[PDB]
């Protein structure tokens, strides 16, 4: 079995400041992780894939970094439209496991 | 029949038999219990965990029917993987590589697979094995191995081995990412040690994985009927997976050879900076202690009167020279 | 243009059977893998099933392995999930999503969901 | 034969390998002796009825990241799945495959950026079938504008010939921007060589090593180009007419020139690696020349001053007639003469 | 007529006539005893070692009807491997390599294969060969060796000589790991001497692989004088094995070059660390020597006098300067 | 790169052809006209005596040495119908090997190298071949070639050269040139082996110069080999009508030889760069030994001077009066400091 623990559980930050969410994998995943944005009552959107690759048609303030088996989602300049829940992902195996889900508020 | 393996303490024999609907598991050390397994029309698998004892391997070879030379190859450990086709049986040579993340070393252990009629002999070296997935698959029937002969058993064994290759590649990928981050962030002599050991591991992995390609190629391309036509496409998949391993290996070398070069050139570029430090300090303090010794001459001939703060005048001249030298160093941009 | 919709969510007594239909527009379900994901109120997302309608590739979640049944029919260009013997914890919002594969190294591939369906509700 | 089984994927899965997913477009140019059209669109189904057209057709699908479009085009045009897997595998070397109906060519185009010295590679595939040429790229912006302008404004022979001349024109344009890139790298290597000898820092080393790696990439992607042009010229498969072989021979000679140029550049960078170390040694030599000059001039003066400045109970030379000025004068004379002695060579 | 070799040692002629029914091992030593062993339908394997015995080789060449130019080629030692095709017989010249301990230099021995009808002849010079696997295959009922003609014998000899390279590369890899340990801990002049010798041996190996690949390519492509086909698919694993050898030798050269580069890095870092210790010591102790020179200056009216018995004050100033400068060095890798 | 017209130099009258090399000492024409059963060898200095061999049915090998005499080259080109641009290319030594296929003849430019000891530079001489009908024109700069084996084969009827046409003669000449290239590479390897000992044992400036000129020579060798392999590839894979298609396997054998030579020269360049690196390492070790002695002296003496000055201060309030005779205490302190210095230098395993 494989699981992805996402830290912190939740984060509170102002507008225009850096926000970092780290995420660790039980078993080594090569680079197949993803970060998403989920507004309440709405479908999730794909932000980052390949652990460092920005999606097509998405603001570049989001960025992804990989160190070893740990992955960080970072924000250069947070915006009011950036208060949602961010998740991890795994695509190493056919069994996809999601992150805990970190909600960022004001 | 001389044994050269470095593992001697471990020894065990385990048998897994199965049919369309039923299976049986057996564990023993005396070979007399595993002799009568020819009569089982259903395919069976016999695993010899420890091959240090030459008597058991000699007896099993003369019992099932195994050529002297392929048996001597079985006992030999330092052998490139190979495939031999005989009318009675086929013989294949494989390797398993365990690699600890914390304790960086890529070891090995030799496996020999012999398929005669329906019994598949596997000759493991020591304890610590990979093929638990196939054992659990045949224990709890959630696959296709039940509907096929021992040929699919051989295919499952080899597929599990290439899966273990993939897992090892994932581990090496994590190590390469960590090493690249260390090199870009902060070098070290132990960083160079890591680069060299990783390079050597990749080289040996390429050298040992390349024969496996032609092993599988011999196993599907012009295969005898002993491996069966229905089983042939499955081996194809294994061959394809092997290619990936090789491809991955080469690109890893392509990313590890060039990792260290900037550090190789970057040394001796601190030599000039340490010269900068030593030279500025020596330039400040050679004339200063020089005039200190000149005024400590104990000559007493020239009047050493109090004057208009003569000693503070000497100190002021010293400070002026120091400021001038600092200005000169700023001009030289040292 | 590329839009995924779901139908079949409703008030069904636990232990029952029902069918969720994911209708696809703007693309062909044959050329992509379709995933079903379940998210509980107050909990994070949880992947459930994956179908590759091009082949027989069918991978269910670990928790509910062998209790669901996912497939896809190209005549309607839709994907189908069959839910049988539901539990109490299964009540959640179900999303149907496309996903494309991407290349990391020669041995390892990843995949990402680019379009997410609105997602029905099951109780 | 067969589409290779990659594990971790459903069987028979066609996956894009590159990284560019931003844009996707289809551009059609149907040109003939008299009339022509330019049907740029996105609906793939509209492009399809051109497979059986009489006049030569140029189809240009940018953004192969949409594998469904590539699969549909390959299926309708009768293209083998292995050829499609080669199309979608960007990580490759230029190559050519001849088939009973179509000719499949894999080539690479490159771009160079200033102020960010990155040699960006984009793989482009050509499939010449019947009287049509399919083109597969993965990003907006190519080097085939001269061909489009020539077709549009009826200048040159291209509007008079078949699709084989179109394929020749495309490959010729690719070799032309290869030459342009070689000129750009020539300018950059000249700048780097001039700079490495005057301001040797670690960023110069990083730039030189990046240039060396880029040149290795260029060599490894140009020699296959020589091979593919050779394969196009000598055997001349039936899809290519016998009158269009001298053009491919000219392109072959062009590739010879490009290989010679990249080998010359590789030798130049290999030289710059040693030149940098020589320059840094020169700088260290200057610094230690200053240090050794001050040391040589002022250590002997220091110890002689120390020797006359000692606490012996004796009275050797402490009351002589202005002995201190005599010591200073002779000492300054020795310092001056040794500075003059060091004035030889380049030390001072 | 003229002998070019510089080796004069034991002379031996061995004949190995093998067949399905049985095989002959009467190698003997009589020169004329081999002459009746020419009319046998079975593949007759005649080997002469110690070509310094020129009368015997001249007699056998006259008996079997070889062109005297080929005899002169046999008598040569420094001859690049190649193949010549004639209606009566085919000539092949190739090299045998054996690595040794002590002097880590590899020597070459010419071997000539003359194949005509159902007869194969070797023209080795030095005692000590590598074809033992083919011999044991002949003597131990292994392989298709007896089911085929002397063409299979030529194939088996040539691919055994190809397999020699794997053993040689294992030996060179052991040498490389020894030198890796040395560069890891003890760098000296003998280190670069032996690493550069290994580099020379590796480029020698590449240079000698090239003609071997050319010979295999020329022997594969058609024009078979005596070969009746069905053996040319066997000249496909040999060419791939040549490719294998080339790639593995390239990797060995790359790792040896990396070892040389890391030795250079070690020398530069030694320069840097000696410079660093000198700079630290001089830097921290020279201003102190200045200040020791200055105070207690000898003039008539000394105004420093005593400031609250300040010799511990100046000592504490010295200590504070020393500790802060030590911290300044410690914050970096000095 | 379209059409072939004579180039116009501005320092010359419009049509004049100029010899580019640096040799004027020699001139001689050797004609070697062979057949299945006969051969005439004929050495002369008159250009007009070789003209009848253009129309000779039997194969003939003309060899003009001393192309510095441009009049002879022009006369032979005018008679044999050779294009003036080919004549300018013949006389233009400063060019790379090349091949040109014409309707009536094939033109080849090749190079022969010589290596001298005690003068570690290689000297190249351009040799040009024109194969036309049944005549092979050869143009050489100076006395001294590498086609002695071909001459012996023609004279003594060794091999199969006599029974064949002029295309086989062209093959024989090119094969002899490539064999001489192999000999050259062996000589370069021997020079490299000699230079290795000096570069890792005797670090001097002369070794630097020798290694750098060896690297320049290797660069020139590669710049010659690559077009030569291209020429052989063109002869193999273009099969012009003059080659009769039977001698093509000989050309592929020569092509393989050229490929081997190119790989060898690349490996040699790598070896030379490694030699330069080992040189730098050796000089660095020498400087390291000198820095070692400097550093040990400085650290055993300068701190001793520091304490000597510290207790060499002279003001009112110090324990200058002897405590345990005092001065032995300071001397013992200095000695102990020096002993500590020496012992941890022994620990650091350098003096
Ligand atoms: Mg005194
Ligand atoms: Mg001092």
């Amino acid at each position: 079995d494989i699981q992805m623990t996402q830290s912190p559980s939740s984060l509170s930050a102002s507008v225009g400041d850096r926000v970092t969410i780290t995420c660790r994998a039980s078993q080594s995943v090569s680079s197949a992780v993803a970060w998403y944005q989920q507004k309440p009552g709405k479908a999730p959107k794909l932000l980052i894939y390949s652990a460092s690759s920005l999606y097509s048609g998405v603001p570049s303030r989001f960025s992804g970094s990989r160190s070893g088996t740990d992955f960080t989602l970072t924000i250069s300049s947070l915006q009011p439209e950036d208060f949602a829940t961010y998740y991890c992902q795994q695509s190493s195996s056919s069994l996809i496991t999601f992150g805990q889900g970190t909600k960022v508020e004001i | 029949l001389v044994y050269t393996g470095k593992y001697r303490e471990d020894f065990e024999i385990e048998v897994m038999n199965y049919s369309i609907e039923e299976f049986r598991e057996f564990k023993t050390t005396d070979v007399e219990s595993v002799l009568p397994f020819r009569d089982s029309s259903t395919p069976t698998w016999i695993n010899i965990t420890g091959i240090h004892r030459t008597d058991v391997v000699q007896r099993v070879g003369e019992f099932f029917g195994i050529h002297p030379l392929v048996l001597e190859d079985i006992l030999n450990v330092h052998q490139r993987p190979k495939v031999e086709f005989f009318e009675n049986y086929v013989f294949i040579v494989l390797k398993m590589f365990t690699y600890d993340k914390n304790l960086h070393e890529l070891e090995s252990e030799q496996v020999s697979l012999i398929l005669t009629k329906n019994c598949v002999l596997m000759f493991q070296e020591k304890i610590g094995d990979v093929f638990d997935p196939v054992r659990e698959r045949i224990r709890y029937n959630r696959g296709i191995i039940r509907k096929k002969r021992a040929d699919y058993l051989l295919y499952s064994l080899i597929d599990a081995l290439v899966d273990d290759y993939f897992v090892l590649l994932e581990k090496i990928d994590d190590e390469i990412d960590v090493l690249e981050e260390e090199v870009l962030e902060r070098p070290e002599k132990e960083t160079v040690q890591r680069t060299h050991q990783l390079k050597r591991n990749l080289v040996e992995l390429r050298k040992t994985i390349w024969p496996l390609r032609e092993v599988l190629s011999s196993l599907y391309r012009d295969v005898p009927p002993l491996i069966e036509k229905e089983t042939v496409p499955y081996f194809r998949d294994v061959y394809d997976h092997t290619i990936q391993i090789a491809d991955t290996v080469e690109t890893f070398r392509d990313i590890v050879s060039g990792l260290l070069d900037v550090y190789l050139s970057s040394v001796s570029n601190k030599t000039n900076e340490v010269m900068k430090v030593l030279t500025i300090i020596a330039t400040i303090f050679m004339p200063l202690t020089f005039i200190a010794g000149i005024y400590g001459m104990n000559f007493e001939y020239m009047p050493e009167l109090r004057w208009k703060w003569g000693y503070p005048v000497v100190l002021a001249v010293m400070g002026v020279i120091a400021v001038i030298m600092v200005v000169y160093f700023k001009k030289k941009k040292w | 243009e590329v839009q995924l919709v779901e139908s079949g969510g409703g008030l069904v007594q636990p232990g029952g059977s029902l069918r969720l239909s994911c209708a696809a527009s703007g693309f062909n379900v044959s050329y992509y893998s379709i995933h079903w994901v379940r998210q509980a109120p107050g909990k994070g997302l949880e992947w459930v099933a994956s179908i590759s309608s091009s082949s027989g590739s069918t991978s269910y979640a670990d928790s509910v392995k062998g209790r669901f049944t996912i497939s896809a029919d190209t005549s309607k260009n839709t994907a189908y999930l069959q839910m049988n013997s539901l539990r109490a914890e299964d009540t959640a919002v179900y999303y149907c999503a496309r996903s494309y594969w991407y290349y990391i190294w020669s041995y390892s591939y990843g995949n990402a969901m680019d379009y997410w369906g609105q997602g029905t509700l099951v109780t």
